[PDB]
């Protein structure tokens, strides 16, 4: 059966300013089937309050979902997005970079 | 609004 | 500007662990306004945008009733296809349905759609003339003969050219300040030193709506398509989108590159240059 690997993008909703409320996002897209494991990490630990958009898809049927949590970027804190799906041998982790 | 008719395959 | 209304349906079989999961969402252009989750507690169609919240209870009871019916259809389809392809009841399969309409800048019907996919592959779809069908494989042809025989296309035509366009117009009107707005992108560039004789120039477009946008790089007015790093337009989470295009620039050559941003929210295209 068809299997498409998810593309991953980790970014904040607004430009990151230390000490200011923002949203940390992880957008997964182009994957199939829909079962997918997405976690947002803070210094390596899984963040608990993570919400996500309603499952939807693109013209080519591949799925896309938006995972997000409210957060306050600090100069010391590191964040990332760990994703797992049937097309990945091991969890895929993408780090947040204030420049991407 | 939704289509009122959703026939089955 | 032309507009469109669309409904997306995803149904996933969970063998040995309950009823299949059914997710339905509705959109007007790039703004979601309704949703339904079979695993959600409410079991009702729910609003996902401001302008739809003011619809009375009649609307919500009506759409809930009809969305539940859609759910039931995809619950039977999963079993039908499972048999059309002689598949085990153990495997997890996915069926997707998408239907909607587009109107021109004059808000008049332009085209209608009603497509269906199985496990990621096209299965059957209504052709542009809204009278004939495109059957993917052999299984798909059985459904095509049955929809032909039942005169399914004719009924979809009535919906796609009538109700669909009419409610799209109503929605566009009730949500003017939103749906009929045009948010220009906020732009900027970043400069990162790759090594000694190069640097990455990234062009940003932020907080823009609708999603459609064209972001390109040029060197001496020449298109750098093949040398441009261009990401998939992502959602900000607040209804706006974001995107970027980057290129690698040899030392002392920042002057040669221009970033061009084309978006409906711009009074005129933008030409950015690192300087």
């Amino acid at each position: 059966m068809i299997q498409r690997t998810p593309k991953i993008q980790v970014y904040s909703r607004h430009p990151a300013e230390n000490g200011k409320s923002n949203f940390l996002n992880c957008y997964v897209s182009g994957f199939h089937p829909s079962d997918i494991e997405v976690d947002l990490l803070k210094n390596g630990e899984r963040i608990e309050k993570v919400e996500h958009s309603d499952l939807s898809f693109s013209k080519d049927w591949s799925f896309y979902l938006l995972y997000y949590t409210e957060f306050t970027p600090t100069e010391k804190d590191e964040y990332a997005c760990r994703v797992n799906h049937v097309t990945l041998s091991q969890p895929k982790i993408v780090k947040w970079d204030r420049d991407m | 609004i939704l289509s009122a008719l959703v026939g089955i395959l | 500007g032309s507009h469109s209304m669309r409904y997306f349906f995803t149904s996933v079989s969970r063998p040995g662990r309950g009823e299949p999961r059914f997710i339905a969402v509705g959109y007007v252009d790039d703004t979601q306004f309704v949703r339904f989750d079979s695993d959600a507690a409410s079991q009702r169609m729910e609003p996902r945008a401001p302008w739809i919240e003011q619809e009375g209870p009649e609307y919500w009871d009506g759409e809930t009733r009809k969305v539940k019916a859609h759910s039931q259809t995809h619950r039977v389809d999963l079993g039908t296809l499972r048999g059309y392809y002689n598949q085990s009841e153990a495997g997890s399969h996915t069926v997707q349905r998408m239907y909607g309409c587009d109107v021109g800048s004059d808000w008049r019907f332009l085209r209608g759609y009603h497509q269906y996919a199985y496990d990621g592959k096209d299965y059957i779809a209504l052709k542009e003339d809204l009278r004939s069908w495109t059957a993917a494989d052999m299984a798909a042809q059985t459904t095509k003969h049955k929809w032909e025989a039942a005169h399914v296309a004719e009924q979809l035509r009535a919906y796609l050219e009538g109700t669909c366009v009419e409610w799209l117009r109503r929605y566009l009107e009730n949500g003017k300040e939103t749906l009929q707005r045009t948010d220009a992108p906020k732009t900027h560039m970043t400069h990162h030193a790759v090594s000694d004789h190069e640097a990455t120039l990234r062009c940003w477009a932020l907080s823009f709506y609708p999603a459609e946008i064209t972001l390109t790089w040029q060197r001496d007015g020449e298109d750098q398509t093949q040398d441009t790093e261009l990401v998939e337009t992502r959602p900000a989470g607040d209804g706006t989108f974001q995107k970027w295009a980057a290129v690698v620039v040899p030392s002392g050559q920042e002057q040669r590159y221009t970033c061009h941003v084309q978006h409906e929210g711009l009074p005129k295209p933008l030409t950015l240059r690192w300087e």
